[PDB]
RNA sequence: CUUUAAUGUUUGAUGUUCUAACGUUGACCCGUAAUCCGGGUUGCGGACAGUGUCUGGUGGGUAGUUUGACUGGGGCGGUC
RNA sequence: AAUUCCUUGUCGGGUAAGUUCCGACCUGCACGAAUGGCGUAAUGAUGGCCAGGCUGUCUCCACCCGAGACUCAGUGAAAU
RNA sequence: GCUCGCCGGAAGACCAAGGGUUCCUGUCCAACGUUAAUCGGGGCAGGGUGAGUCGACCCCUAAGGCGAGGCCGAAAGGCGUAGUCGAUGGGAAACAGGUUAAUAUUCCUGUACUUGGUGUUACUGCGAAGGGGGGACGGAGAAGGCUAUGUUGGCCGGGCGACGGUUGUCCCGGUUUAAGCGUGUAGGCUGGUUUUCCAGGCAAAUCCGGAAAAUCAAGGCUGAGGCGUGAUGACGAGGCACUACGGUGCUGAAGCAACAAAUGCCCUGCUUCCAGGAAAAGCCUCUAAGCAUCAGGUAACAUCAAAUCGUACCCCAAACCGACACAGGUGGUCAGGUAGAGAAUACCAAGGCGCUUGAGAGAACUCGGGUGAAGGAACUAGGCAAAAUGGUGCCGUAACUUCGGGAGAAGGCACGCUGAUAUGUAGGUGAGGUCCCUCGCGGAUGGAGCUGAAAUCAGUCGAAGAUACCAGCUGGCUGCAACUGUUUAUUAAAAACACAGCACUGUGCAAACACGAAAGUGGACGUAUACGGUGUGACGCCUGCCCGGUGCCGGAAGGUUAAU
RNA sequence: AGGACCGAACCGACUAAUGUUGAAAAAUUAGCGGAUGACUUGUGGCUGGGGGUGAAAGGCCAAUCAAACCGGGAGAUAGCU
RNA sequence: CGCGGGGUGGAGCAGCCUGGUAGCUCGUCGGGCUCAUAACCCGAAGAUCGUCGGUUCAAAUCCGGCCCCCGCAACCA
RNA sequence: GCUUGAGUCUCGUAGAGGGGGGUAGAAUUCCAGGUGUAGCGGUGAAAUGCGUAGAGAUCUGGAGGAAUACCGGUGGCGAAGGCGGCCCCCUGGACGAAGACUGACGCUCAGGUGCGAAAGCGUGGGGAGCAAACAGGAUUAGAUACCCUGGUAGUCCACGCC
């Protein structure tokens, strides 16, 4: 049957996207909590 | 007017259109046409504020003139639009001066006719002047409440608010409600009760018939749980909560109003 | 002191009137290529309205909780 | 009776025989009028019952065609 | 390589989405592949994606987002004006042919088209964030005109044939060609032209609207397709030739007609109904600010430019989403032949496949199917499941009814092939010829050719002619819900929910009510024939009694009564 | 004309059988209901946790829902194994 | 079976929970009224409290038991 | 063919004839307000009811609906049903006078068609007064009635039935 995962590369940048995250205070915080944690692939992208 | 359909299929059997055929059945004049999106009942928050309405068929905003500050230019009317945003039908008038606009159409309106407003035009039907000038106890519609404002009371189709009497700038009014409210004299006011008084006699006929007017089911609260509404819950139909809305608040007889600074205009009220 | 008689005077409650506070999801002008907002003029209200603090009422709309034990399984009954 | 406990109520009809079905009786444990009452054509992957046609559903299984099961070679699990 | 079998409205052929090198060539077989494996979507090297015209970028907005100021909020932040983003929509332009192991509307050949820039020449008032026009829009239906496409004939080339006949009413194949440019057709819309005036188009306007006359009646716009040109070119069945024998080189026949025919095109049409059917730019036009010798615009001519990114490959699947090379899921486009109402079904073409374990044996038992004496629900909780019915025309058709139904009620009959009627009819199409013309893509008369039902009659074959696949079981009494619909994705599809209708009640507009501690939005750019809530649930006949209890409404005299 | 009739695509899920360490964490095969509308579907938006949305089943909200998931309070607490 | 409630002239009800004189309406009998009956008017009789015991000076009133009547409960697998 | 039947034409006359649209005055009720104080209303008698929360009585203003006083007359008109304020609009029939004209064109009428009080019904209005149903109070042996206090459909309007 239909899965739950349907991807479409536009609504993910849009989403959860590196600008999407710099936009609210809330998204800057993951990414400063991301690279805290040394974390190579910060946001996903192009 | 009132037409009732064969019964050849079930969901006809009980449909009663209104065929108006003195109506214009082409085009609009477009001039005239702002868009009107569907808010789906839907606030800035995205939140549903407003339940049922959603959905539903298509419409332009058509800009009806209401303010009829043109004074003392003679208008010939041209042809009965319909007018989907609103119940009664609205006429293209044309002035002299060769500007167009749409105005409410009266009951006793047909095209070509010859209508004025400002202080001097006449008590025929159709014209717009202040309350002050009407004479007492004659029908008029598209009331201001405050000079300039627009038009208020009586818009409905079939409405007519019925002046009562004067007093000073405030002039009583029987509005359709059957509350005697005052206003202020200067207000402008129409002459006739609104065309379409046929507009009730409609019954619709099947249920897609409201799904495309903008309306979605309304669910009763007993068929909800118990969470989702006041009423719900039991093994079969069981009831005894006293009536009530939603969010608790007491249906069914309780009294919401409470404007305070409007109490001052009203006399009689509603009953 | 009985009763309150008139006047004066302090305060209280009504009623009518006024406008300058305040309101204006009234019109019109400017900012301004702008249905926002502010400013200005004017009409409409007008000491109400509305907001703060205190206060009585109402309030399962919402929240936190309680709702015993014995018991020839428990519940009901009975009993402590 | 989607409601009736005693109940397979009583009578009729239906069947060789009918705790179910249809029509009535009213003794309504505990129907009932917009938490609607009573009828209702048409509609229903709806509930109950009867009949015709039809048949391996059955009396009562029998044979046949393919896929596995079995044997060889290769690969090679699991729950416990 | 030969044969066989399967799909063919797909199990073919293009794309988007999404993957991200899986494509191709060599090489390798450890691992991966449910076996082996010389093979591979596996390992390892190398190659491979060419654009002014396709798409994106770009211009313009929709829903919606962000939002200078601003309003509001303990802070965070919320809302939102100007603005600025945002395609799933709108906006200039290209086709055919050849070519590579892998790309091509991108390369090459041939022939085109667009928008800018710059210049030259000739003219000329040009110019907005402003005005107007246009762009710019629903559904349903009806045909008519065409084309794709196909069939047959003719034409051209080949064949005369493994076992009877087969040089002929015979067999097999091929018979294709665009965009652009010219012509403006069927067909649709519209009365045009000049003058005169203005309470309008936040200012003006020579445009737009409106009002008067005068004047001719056509003029104008849109428009599929056809016919020319493009094209004495290409393409071309086959032959001529070798060939690393994979293929390349060389040459080249005919290339028409009739008919049928769309769901494609005219048709962003027409008719009709109501539920009443995006925005903005590009485009055209009008002036203002302005500048007029300028500048700037218009036409012609030349000339430059058209950047940057995607382009391979899969794409109903072994490459996407399902842990898998997983009987699943996933949008758009094309859609041939015979029979058929048909995109169903059957058999085929192009085209692609035989589903990564096989080989034997022919027990029980299970799965998926076929058949059955005689009886025919006796089985069983229950006719569950099977079986049966099943088409097309004609006959005929009940209770009941809201007069539409019920109804495809029920129940019957006919049905193939051949001949004649008619060496194929009625019908459709429409040639030649001839007639007429405001003369062409014209109009009449004309009937050649082609296509072609259905019926009656006669005859004929089978046990059986809707012979296959395909393709209703029917009737009666009754409950419940009026109906179509919706519902527990993953054990409940119903009598539940909705529903049109009815009633009560709220709300006079800065409405009630809701979301938000506020601003503010929705309600509604609506106004009591409206809008919110609650209950009942079409239609018909109806809706009785109780205000004690509880709740609401109304009234304030008196008692009680908080802060103060 | 029609929330008309029959009936493919398309959407749905009524009955039966198989499957139940499956081919598959709800499918297959045979039949079945709707199929011009309260239809269906693509792209893209918006609504959020005591909240959303709901033709109402306490159904759905990333295989999880009488209160999602993730981290933090936190080594919660457990007269109980 | 568990609990609760009741039994009173001829009928229906009080009075019992507040052990110290048993009432109300109807019915019955009697006299009037009327031609007569009904209605109406005036009078009178009528129980000794389901029932066997206990308790008390005294029990229809309190207590227990027994016989009927009445209502609720009689459940979860 | 004729004109005495029947019919048309001319001037008129009377009439609650019909339909439509306006308008007035008296009164009832309702509302707001003033004065004023203990009863009012009702009945065979009472009671319910209303009323010290200020009734009724009384006066001023306002809002509404319906019906239309005396005129009104075994008067008039109309086929019948029926039709009563005043006023306009549209219109029917009758009658009289004098002639003129046509020339039996007439009478009745099954079936048919139309009109048809009140009540009733359907949709949508409106709602004073009155009032089935209903409620309470009395009367009575009982009183599902008569009487009293209330009161819904209805009565009124438009359009359809019957």
């Amino acid at each position: 049957m239909k899965r739950t995962f349907q991807p479409s590369v536009l609504k993910r940048n849009r989403s959860h996207g590196f600008r999407a995250r710099m936009a609210t205070k809330n998204g800057r915080q993951v990414l400063a909590r991301r690279r805290a944690k040394g974390r190579a692939r910060l946001t996903v992208s192009k | 007017a009132v037409v009732k359909c064969k019964p050849t299929s079930p969901g006809r059997r009980h449909v009663v259109k209104v065929v108006n055929p003195e109506l214009h059945k082409g085009k609009p004049f477009a001039p005239l046409l702002e868009k009107n999106s569907k808010s789906g009942g839907r606030n800035n928050n995205g939140r549903i504020t407003t339940r049922h309405i959603g959905g539903g068929h298509k419409q332009a905003y058509r800009i009806v003139d209401f303010k009829r500050n043109k004074d003392g230019i003679p208008a010939v009317v041209e042809r009965l639009e319909y007018d989907p945003n609103r119940s009664a039908n609205i006429a293209l008038v044309l002035y002299k001066d060769g500007e167009r606009r749409y105005i409410l159409a009266p009951k006793g309106l047909k095209a070509g006719d010859q209508i004025q407003s400002g202080v001097d035009a006449a008590i025929k039907p159709g014209n717009t002047l202040p309350m002050r000038n009407i004479p007492v106890g004659s029908t008029v519609h598209n009331v201001e409440m405050k000079p300039g404002k627009g038009g208020q009371l009586a818009r409905s189709a079939g409405t007519y608010v019925q002046i009562v009497a004067r007093d000073g700038a405030y002039v009583t009014l029987r509005l359709r409600s059957g509350e005697m409210r005052k206003v202020e004299a200067d207000c402008r006011a129409t002459l006739g009760e609104v065309g379409n008084a046929e507009h009730m006699l409609r019954v619709l006929g099947k249920a897609g018939a409201a799904r495309w007017r903008g309306v979605r089911p309304t669910v009763r609260g007993t068929a909800m749980n118990p969470v989702d509404h006041p009423h719900g819950g039991g093994e079969g139909r069981n009831f005894g909560k006293h009536p009530v809305t939603p969010w608790g608040v007491q249906t069914k007889g309780k009294k919401t109003r409470s404007n305070k600074r409007t109490d001052k205009f009203i006399v009689r009220r509603r009953s």
